[PDB]
């Protein structure tokens, strides 16, 4: 289990480096952002499962339910952006300078 | 495993067919409704995920709380739907 | 304090606001139509 | 916590399930239910500053009921030993470790 | 079979590395759909059953699909994906690099399932997730509020 | 042995999958006052094999397009559809899965991608427009499709398809829950993109537009196998074939009869009805069916409790 | 109000039925001669071993053979 | 037998039988000879009976039946669609208006024949070529395919 | 008439019963003449493996009162 947890944790860091190093299209980011939620969901489920801690399984899912809406909001902002610029490049989001 | 055996035969059968196929014959996002629908879909999906444990939860000793909870979830989402049907939503 | 390439910035707008519908041609061969109708149609979705 | 509207109202919406020894469904105790209990009935009335130095036996154990790493080091070491000896044939696995048995 | 998990874990990192090189919006969606498949298997590998298929049922086809769905509508435009693939392979062996060192100095299956509770007819997951309705009925309410809030919140973002 | 049991359960279905197209091109025929294909072979029995060979031989033109999201899409479509027959519980199943119906629901859901991937891969306007609408109704229909099953399960007690053989030892689940059968049948018609609900790839030529020869065939095969599988799921979940533990084949014999008749029904539906409009289709699910399903979903959490009929787990 | 229900039953004949069920499911449980059984029938189903207590004495617990007339019974479940 | 030549012939035949039994046509439906084809598809003379599908898109179409005048504006399209079909493809010209120019041969907007824009394999004659005649023409395409010997030429090449 | 749609169906039916009869006899022949036991919950496996450990090396082999 410890080895698998290491992989999942680095997966989250590789997904961390991704969302903290943008490149053009935002939908990539939001997509990356989701890669973390999967890694968190997998790790939470894994330890809960090998701790036989059934009282906590509710969490693995609460994490997904909140993460899904979180993403819903994220995509509506994205659609709003390629309606105002139509190209969804993190590049044009600089009016606030 | 037993399942693996079946599945890899399943992929093999399909990859075999595509190969044979190749080897033998020798931008407007107008419909944010589209997007809207799709937003709904997950909100409903996620909701399903909350309802998916109900078969195990039926056997819960409480029962009263089970139903009280489940009925509240179904009702609040349906109201979400209702408001999708009040403004210009779900009317593509 | 405006420096070099910092004066480029000019004040933000006071109002806080800044300043073919995927036209497709209906097929002539299309089973729809009587065989020769090139209906150009600009369609928003 | 910051605003204890829960204790005041007497409600317990967030405390019943914070530790592995909390009520598990169908009374299926989790791994370590024994230890965590021994750790937290120890650190009850004794604040943290003093739940961290004298109640260290119970955490050092509960840190090994769940991580279960000191074990790994034991077993992993044992493993290597067998390997070396076996390579020179110094050690050989009995039928028990050869897949021969019928306990019932 | 042993270490079935580490292999998978390794595949999960590969998929995350693919999402991290930020490949084209939908080519990588596949990437997620791949590691989501992989994570579905791992949870299903530790005995997890419902939790495992939930992700496959919800994150896999529900979210992710909706994600690409939107990608087609917006951010479907194009301009080095093969270079990304090229460098992807670069780090794949590099994971082994890390793996080699770890193995270099410290064996799965020694333990994947920690206590089996062999005599038990009420031992799976989904009994725990169904505590949303007994003894953990606050997680259920707050999840419900989030969904109800989502319908109201999103309509303005579109409008 | 297990391998032999993989040939059976696959080939047999593939051979049957071929004979469905034939029984489609003849039942539609006589309904329309025409013999249908009888000249190749005896009574058209060799007809399905004939175009299969023509399809594979013709050039799989790769458009001036992706080359993977193009070849992954038919492989995925055939793989998921043939895969979903793995857990089906004819008499006793091949791989009995405790959470079986979630497997079937999840595997179906994955097929929507193949449509999305093929539409993006083609890189022509007809394909992308068709895929976006196609993906929309598939997942739209999935939402009622899933809730309709959750109502069923709660009266079955478990997710395992094997339990329903013991639930339906006295009466079909159509008698109770008929209101959902209809709604399962219509949703089964949408998810197999069959006629009443077959807007994609219509006379308007969606995700076969650029697909010819071998790729065309694989989805193609997939659709028809699905056509059967979904009908078969109707024939286990709602029409429960009589089960006798002493002789397991009368279960499969009646499963054979009910599956063929309900498979015949969507053939009969196709010839009989005009195709619905894209929004007409979603108007049905979100307005007409989803409120019916969500409410009848609650009735199926209440029917158990106050009728003291909570189903036995296991 | 009759019209609000007579045309809504002629046209829109789905939401009417839809709501009706929503309610009927919100009522039957409240009023029924069996609702109570569900929490019992499921409570009774014995899944986890029933651990026996020490007989300090003066107890009504069934001693020895569980068949002793003392204790809980499910004859309510029987002949239900 | 085993001498490969025989083996080859048999194989070719199978290949020919498959293409000749299932020909999926596409009907540009220029003009009227289209009405006489819809009649073939119709019940008196079922095309499907023979394995010809009533309709098909260009990607999945084995034979193109050009029914009707191929006017100069439609001439670039015909070609496109002919060029968008598979490697084993065929063209059955139908109608005097498409075999040659027909009543409109001397016009300024009519191509004098489709065989000036697409290679044509069977020419079905008649102003509204009778539906039976098209059926005869589709059947002669089937005899044309039967005779084709692609693999034996490969072997002898 | 309509007599002819039957040929095709016959070959469909026959190909939809094979699977159900096949899977249900390759089980009763690869499990010693007895249905393949269904291990749904830990306890069913235990007794299943306990039985394995009981005799021979296969579960279908069932030692009786005479043991
Ligand atoms: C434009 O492309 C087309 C369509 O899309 C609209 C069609 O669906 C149709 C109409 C569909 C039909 C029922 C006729 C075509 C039927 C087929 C392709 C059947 C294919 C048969 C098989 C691959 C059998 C599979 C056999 C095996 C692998 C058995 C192995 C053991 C046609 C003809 C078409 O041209
Ligand atoms: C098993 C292998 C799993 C590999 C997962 C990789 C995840 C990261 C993304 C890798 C693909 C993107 C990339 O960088 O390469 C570009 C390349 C681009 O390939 P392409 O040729 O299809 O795309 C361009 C097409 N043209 C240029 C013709 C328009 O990606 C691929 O070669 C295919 C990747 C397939 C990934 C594996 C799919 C397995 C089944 C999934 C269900
Ligand atoms: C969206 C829906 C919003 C409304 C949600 C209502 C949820 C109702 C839950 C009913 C639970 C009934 C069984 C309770 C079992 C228990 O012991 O829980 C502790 C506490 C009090 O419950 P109980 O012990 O039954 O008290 C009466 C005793 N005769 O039970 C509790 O008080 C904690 C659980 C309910 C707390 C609700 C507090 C928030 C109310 C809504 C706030 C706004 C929305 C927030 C989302
Ligand atoms: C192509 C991709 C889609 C393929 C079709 C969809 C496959 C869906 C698989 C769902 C997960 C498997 C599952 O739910 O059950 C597996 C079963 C464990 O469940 P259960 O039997 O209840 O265990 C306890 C009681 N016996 O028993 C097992 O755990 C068996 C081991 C897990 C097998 C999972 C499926 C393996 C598929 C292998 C090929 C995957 C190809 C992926 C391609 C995309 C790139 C990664
Ligand atoms: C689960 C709960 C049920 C399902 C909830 C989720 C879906 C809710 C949908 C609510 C929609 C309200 C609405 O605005 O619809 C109006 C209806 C259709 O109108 P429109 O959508 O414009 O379509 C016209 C073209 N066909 O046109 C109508 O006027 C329809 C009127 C329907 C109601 C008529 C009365 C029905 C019986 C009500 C019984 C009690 C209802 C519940 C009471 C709860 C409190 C006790
Ligand atoms: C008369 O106009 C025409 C059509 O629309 C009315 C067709 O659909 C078709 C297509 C019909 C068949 C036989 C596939 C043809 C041929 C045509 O020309
Ligand atoms: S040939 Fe006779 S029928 Fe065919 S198109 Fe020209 S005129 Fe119309």
């Amino acid at each position: 289990m410890p080895s698998t947890f290491f992989n999942l944790t680095m997966a989250f860091s590789l997904s961390l480096l991704g969302t903290l190093m943008f490149r053009s299209h935002l939908m990539s980011t939001l997509l990356c952002l989701e890669g973390m939620v999967l890694s968190l969901f997998i790790m939470t489920s894994v330890t809960s499962l090998n701790s036989n801690s059934m009282s906590s399984m509710p969490i693995p899912i609460t994490i997904l339910v909140f993460a899904a809406c979180e993403a819903a909001v994220g995509l509506a902002l994205l659609v709003k952006v390629s309606n105002t610029y139509g190209t969804d490049y993190v590049q044009n989001l600089n009016l606030l300078q | 495993m037993n399942l693996y055996t079946v599945i890899f035969i399943n992929i093999l059968l399909s990859l075999t067919l595509i190969l044979v196929a190749f080897w033998l014959p020798q931008r407007l996002p107008f419909s944010m409704k589209f997007f809207l629908v799709a937003i709904t879909f997950l909100l409903f999906d996620l909701e399903i995920a909350l309802l998916l444990p109900l078969p195990w939860a039926i056997q819960t000793i409480k029962t009263s709380t089970m139903m009280i909870m489940a009925f509240i979830l179904v009702t609040i989402l349906s109201l979400g739907l209702a408001y999708e049907w009040t403004q210009k939503g779900l009317e593509w | 304090y405006p420096s070099k390439e910092t004066a480029h910035w000019k004040p933000p707008p006071w109002n806080d606001v800044d300043i073919t519908n995927m036209t497709l041609n209906f097929g002539p061969q299309h089973p729809a139509a009587h065989g020769v109708l090139r209906l150009v149609l600009e369609l928003s979705g | 916590p910051f605003l204890d509207i829960q204790k005041k109202l007497g409600i317990s919406l967030d405390r019943h399930f914070m530790f592995l020894s909390a009520e598990q469904p169908y009374k299926n105790a989790a791994r370590c239910h024994a230890f965590e209990k021994e750790w937290i009935e120890c650190a009850h009335g004794i604040g943290g500053t003093r739940a961290k130095k004298e109640c260290k036996i119970e955490f050092d154990d509960f840190e090994e009921c769940l991580l279960r790493y000191k074990t790994m080091r034991r077993m992993h070491d044992i493993k290597k030993q067998r390997e070396k000896l076996m390579k020179e044939g110094k050690y050989t696995p009995p039928p028990h470790h050869s897949g021969r048995e019928e306990p019932r | 079979m042993n270490n079935y998990i580490f292999v998978l874990s390794s595949l999960f990192l590969v998929g995350c590395l693919g999402l991290a090189l930020k490949p084209s919006p939908i080519y990588g969606g596949l990437g997620l759909i791949v590691s989501g498949f992989v994570g579905c298997l791992m949870v299903l590998g530790f005995g997890g059953s419902f939790l495992g298929l939930m992700v496959f049922l919800i994150y896999l086809g529900g979210m992710l699909v909706v994600f690409g769905y939107t990608t087609a509508m917006a951010t479907e435009e194009y301009p080095s994906n093969w270079l990304i693939l090229g460098f992807l392979v670069l780090g794949v062996i590099m994971e082994v690099f890390l793996i080699c060192v770890l193995n270099y100095y410290d064996g799965l299956g020694d333990w994947l399932m920690y206590e089996v509770d062999d005599v038990g007819v009420m031992l799976e997951g989904g009994i725990g997730v169904a505590a949303m309705y007994s003894c953990a009925t606050w997680m259920m309410v707050v999840a419900g509020w989030s969904l109800f809030a989502g319908i109201f919140i999103i309509i303005e973002i579109t409008r | 042995m297990f391998f032999i049991n993989i040939l059976t359960l696959l080939v047999p279905i593939l051979i049957a999958m071929a004979f469905l197209t034939l029984v489609e091109r003849k039942i539609l025929g006589y309904m329309q006052l025409r013999k249908g294909p009888n000249i190749v072979g005896p009574y058209g029995i060799l007809q399905p094999f004939a175009d299969a060979m023509k399809l594979f031989m013709k050039e799989p033109m790769r458009p001036l397009t992706s080359m993977s999201l193009f070849i992954i899409a038919p492989t995925l479509s055939l793989t998921l559809a043939l895969s979903l027959w793995v857990p089906l519980p004819m008499p006793h199943p091949l791989i009995n899965l405790n959470l079986g119906i979630l497997f079937i629901l999840a595997t179906s859901s994955l097929s929507v991608y193949s449509i999305l991937w093929s539409g993006w891969a083609s890189n022509s306007k007809y394909s992308l427009f068709g895929a976006l609408r196609a993906v929309a109704q598939t997942i739209s229909y999935e939402v009622t499709m899933a809730i309709i099953l959750l109502s069923v399960l709660l009266m079955n007690g478990s997710y395992s398809l094997q339990t329903l053989i013991t639930t339906q030892e006295h009466m079909w689940l159509l008698l109770p829950a008929w209101p959902m059968a209809m709604m399962w049948f219509i949703s089964t018609l949408a998810e197999t993109n069959r006629a009443p609900f077959d807007l994609t790839e219509g006379e308007s030529e969606g995700f076969n537009v650029e697909y010819a020869a071998g790729p065309f065939a694989l989805f193609f095969m997939a659709e028809y196998t699905n056509i059967i599988l979904m009908n078969a799921l109707t024939t286990i979940i709602f029409l429960g074939p009589l089960y006798y533990i002493n002789l397991p084949e009368l279960y499969s014999t009646n499963f054979m009869m009910e599956a063929l008749l309900l498979s015949s029904t969507f053939l009969w539906i196709r010839a009989s009805y005009p195709r619905f409009r894209y929004d007409q289709l979603m108007h049905l699910l979100w307005k007409n069916f989803l409120p019916l399903t969500l409410a009848l979903c609650m009735w199926h959490i209440s029917l158990p409790i106050f009728t003291a009929g909570v189903p036995p787990y296991m | 109000i009759s019209a609000f229900l007579k045309n809504a039953w002629a046209k829109e004949p789905v939401l009417v039925v839809s709501f009706s069920v929503w309610g009927l499911a919100i009522i039957m449980p409240m009023i029924s001669p069996y609702t109570k059984y569900a929490s019992m029938i499921n409570k009774a189903t014995p899944y986890n071993y029933p651990v026996p207590v020490r007989d300090d004495g003066n107890m009504p617990d069934v001693p020895s053979h569980p068949q002793d007339p003392l204790g809980p019974s499910l004859d309510w479940l029987k002949n239900l | 037998r085993s001498r490969a030549e025989y083996v080859v012939t048999k194989l070719d035949d199978l290949i020919n039988w498959a293409r000749r039994s299932s020909l999926w046509p596409m009907t540009f439906g220029l003009a009227c000879c289209a009405v006489e084809m819809m009649h073939m598809a119709a019940p008196r003379y079922d095309m499907d009976r023979f394995g010809v599908v009533f309709r098909a898109s260009p990607r999945q179409a084995d034979v193109m039946i050009v029914a009707g005048t191929l006017t100069n504006k439609m001439a670039p399209a015909l070609r496109k669609v002919y060029d968008q079909m598979p490697e084993p493809r065929y063209v059955v010209s139908m109608g005097s208006c498409a075999n040659g120019g027909g009543y409109y041969h001397y016009s300024y907007s009519v191509v004098r024949g489709c065989d000036r824009i697409v290679p044509v394999d069977i020419y079905v004659p008649g102003c509204p070529p009778t539906a039976e005649a098209l059926l005869y023409g589709i059947l002669q395409l089937q005899r044309k395919i039967k005779r084709e010997q692609k693999l034996k030429i490969w072997y002898r090449r | 008439m309509w007599f002819e749609i039957l040929p095709g169906l016959a070959i469909m039916g026959v190909c939809l019963v094979i699977p159900g009869v096949s899977t249900a006899y390759i089980h009763k022949f690869t499990n010693g003449g007895k249905e393949k036991r269904v291990a749904r919950v830990q306890y069913q496996w235990y007794l299943m493996e306990r039985d394995r450990r009981i005799s021979g090396v296969n579960r279908y082999y069932v030692s009786k009162g005479l043991e």
